[PDB]
Order: C-alpha cells, then sequence, then structure tokens
C-alpha cells in the first residue's frame, strides 16, 4: 500500500477527466469551498416552466 | 418577451393592492339646486 502519508479521496460521481489528470496532491489547509447554500428542494405545484 | 416566471428565475415578489372610492357631495343648499362645496386658486399663468 503506496500512498501512506496522504488522505485519499475517490472521485465517484462521474466528475473526473481521465486524459487530463492521473492524480491531484495538494495541501488540504490551502483549499476552501464556501457553501452559501447547501442543496435545497422547493416542491412547485401552481408555477410555470418555458416561455412561448 | 415579458414574461417573468418568478420560481424559473429564484425571484420573489410582494403584490400590494387596496380598494377606493370618492364622492362629492353636490347638492342642493337653502341658495338652491346645483351647489358644489369645493373651489380652487390656480397658478398665475400671465407674465407681468
Amino acid at each position: 500500500g503506496s500512498f501512506l502519508g496522504f488522505n485519499t479521496h475517490f472521485n465517484r460521481n462521474g466528475a473526473w477527466s481521465p486524459e487530463s489528470a492521473v492524480a491531484f496532491i495538494a495541501d488540504s489547509s490551502r483549499v476552501k469551498i464556501g457553501v452559501r447554500q447547501d442543496i435545497t428542494v422547493k416542491f412547485l405545484d401552481q408555477a410555470t416552466l418555458g416561455t412561448g | 418577451d415579458n414574461q417573468i416566471n418568478l420560481a424559473e428565475r429564484d425571484m420573489v415578489a410582494l403584490r400590494l393592492k387596496a380598494r377606493f372610492a370618492y364622492v362629492l357631495g353636490v347638492s342642493a343648499t337653502a341658495m338652491g339646486a346645483n351647489k358644489t362645496p369645493v373651489g380652487v386658486v390656480t397658478p398665475d399663468v400671465t407674465p407681468p
């Protein structure tokens, strides 16, 4: 088992681009994701979608 | 072309409304038949 000393994460949602990268190695303290609003669902029943 | 679908554009709106009526009591007085209860001062539109 080769990758000791990394926290390893595997992309499984089909976002990976295998023609561009084999792997990214990063300092995780220096990457931040701002979550202004996490995924919210609204049920629509009266609304209109599209035009013409 | 002016259509805003609020839910599809992630918008909301307020609708504000009121219902009003007006009546002027033009009526007979002790002076006679068709008397108006309001007068007006109109602006000076004549140059010196």
